[PDB]
């Protein structure tokens, strides 16, 4: 995956 | 006034998510990233698919074109960011530096510069020329969202899930204002450069007057709680904002008076990114998992 498609938070 | 966007081609082909697209500034193409660890180029007019990009490890976060749309360069899971010569698809640069996931980028106008933010908090300003890191500026207390330059560079506006949106003198390094008033998924400056447009994970989208510090514009009615969506000016026709949602549609909203003008129905995934033409009235919208396609849509006005 990259980071943009999953969920955002730390 | 209100514009009529039609579906004009659907792009298939990435075999991940999308996370960005992007029109080159001579609005001969548009790229895509993806999960999926590629870059693709399409044709802006056609939607012909012209070449893929590849060389990351890991998926791609983001990607932005130079000023003289010659340039790419990519913010990756693998902790770096590539810089690539679009005409032969060969990394000319790997951007190392950060120490987790590089989550968003853009080229100053000049294109001397590219700015990132990272997982690790931080931004960082790297030289083009040599690739190596000019500046590590420790922006944030969480994860950076985005990261934009001004019209003339001097400027970089960078984005948290800490909550706060800062402008820095590119210059120096040194944070010239923070507009602290939720996570914020996104910002950029407008064309002029005198506001700043600030998605925050409460479903919002505002527009700010950065230097007074009041916020003149809010806009709504769309879904983003969980993914850093990118949102857009349209100026080629009416002033409008644009931005995906989680509920599959591109919302357009008026610029001024923030009523809804259009929802683009089609995508079957929240619609990461959307990117607007610089001359047409042509918009770009790209979407997750369950979708994986790049959608371009045309307006008479």
């Amino acid at each position: 995956g990259a980071a943009r498609c999953r969920v955002f938070s730390p | 006034v209100k514009p009529n966007y039609a579906l004009k081609f659907t792009l298939a082909g990435h075999t991940k998510a999308v996370s960005s697209v992007k029109f080159s500034p001579n609005g001969e193409w548009l790229a895509s990233s993806s999960a999926d660890k590629l870059i693709k180029i399409w044709g802006a007019y056609d939607g012909k698919f012209e070449k893929t990009i590849s060389g990351h490890k890991l998926g791609i976060s983001d990607v932005a074109w130079s000023s003289d749309s010659n340039l790419l360069v990519s913010a990756s899971d693998d902790k770096t960011l590539k810089i690539w010569d679009v005409s032969s698809g060969k990394c000319l640069k790997t951007l190392k530096g950060h120490s987790n996931y590089v989550f968003c980028c853009n080229f100053n106008p000049q294109s001397n510069l590219i700015v990132s933010g990272s997982f690790d908090e931080s931004v960082r300003i790297w030289d083009v020329k040599t690739g190596k890191c000019l500046k590590t500026l420790p922006a944030h207390s969480d994860p950076v969202s985005a990261v934009h330059f001004n019209r003339d560079g001097s400027l970089i506006v960078s984005s948290s899930y800490d909550g706060l949106c800062r402008i820095w003198d590119t210059a120096s390094g040194q944070c010239l204002k923070t507009l602290i008033d939720p996570p914020v998924s996104f910002v950029k400056f407008s064309p002029n450069g005198k506001y700043i447009l600030a998605a925050t994970l409460d479903n919002t989208l505002k527009l700010w007057d950065y230097s007074k510090g009041k916020c003149l514009k809010t806009y709504t009615g769309h879904k983003n709680e969980k993914y850093c969506i990118f949102a857009n000016f349209s100026v080629t026709g009416g002033k409008w904002i644009v931005s995906g949602s989680e509920d599959n549609l591109v919302y357009i909203w008026n610029l001024q008076t923030k009523e809804i003008v259009q929802k683009l129905q089609g995508h079957t995934d929240v619609v990461i990114s959307t990117a607007c033409h610089p001359t047409e009235n042509i918009i770009a919208s790209a979407a997750l998992e369950n979708d994986k396609t790049i959608k371009l849509w045309k307006s008479d006005c």
